């Protein structure tokens, strides 16, 4: 399993962001709004293949979560689909980026602004977000935003869609890596 | 599902589908509610889950 692939909780479907590790402990990052209130995660809609359990969740304010792998045999590729990821970096205005999600697949675009505030309403406000002109649709939450072999962010949300075009906000992955003391591989 | 608190400028992108009266499966409640507002209140909920 790799970045962009579907992940299922008891509630719904999101996408796997990046496979990360700390020492010999493997985890995967995804959106905080997906890990919020979720305990167990599975690789299939049938919920027959277990992945692991939520180890941390931060939403709102931020939008990142982490899941500890409990499945010992499933491959944990340090890629996004077939794309190798070798490091993490900070987004910059004008940067060409790519997102992969379980609903829409792979779409590209550019970073149009940094440190954006997104109000999802009902007190769910997230801050310090990366704004882009990349689309995303339900199911794409938590998927990776990358640039070449560099990890940049995790899909949070936005408006519009892939047919008409849209605006999607991403949580900077560097902050998540730092909070959990993990690194991409 | 209550859409009175809509519309909203942005929606998170998790998948928890709803079936609208236009036979379209809406990805999540926020997406569905924004569509209801956009339809000026003509769209309604048919049932929960995919159409």
């Amino acid at each position: 399993i790799s970045g962009g692939d579907a992940i299922y909780s008891s509630t719904g479907r999101c996408s796997l962001g990046f496979n990360v590790r700390s020492g010999s402990t493997y985890y995967f990052l995804t959106a905080g709004h997906c890990t919020d209130g979720a305990t167990t995660w599975w690789a299939n809609s049938a919920r027959t293949t277990v992945l692991g359990t939520t180890s941390g969740s931060s939403f709102p304010n931020n939008d990142y979560g982490i899941v500890r792998y409990t499945n010992t045999t499933i491959p944990k590729d340090g890629t996004v689909g077939g794309q190798d990821i070798t490091s993490a970096a900070n987004a910059t205005v004008g940067m060409a980026v790519t997102r992969r999600g379980s609903t829409t697949g792979t779409h590209s675009g550019s970073v149009t602004a940094l440190n954006a505030t997104v109000n999802y309403g009902g007190g769910d406000v997230v801050y310090g977000m990366i704004r882009t002109n990349v689309c995303a649709e339900p199911g794409d939450s938590g998927g990776p935003l990358y640039s070449g072999t560099r990890a940049i962010g995790l899909t949070s949300g936005g408006s519009g869609n892939c047919s008409s075009g849209g605006t999607t906000f991403f949580q900077p992955v560097t902050e998540a890596l730092v909070a959990y003391g993990v690194s991409v591989y | 599902v209550d859409c009175s608190e809509y519309p909203k400028p942005a929606c998170t992108s998790e998948y928890r589908p709803l079936c609208g009266s236009d036979n379209k499966t809406y990805g999540n409640k926020c997406n569905f509610c924004n569509a209801v507002v956009e339809s000026n209140g003509t769209l309604t909920l048919s049932h929960f889950g995919k159409c």
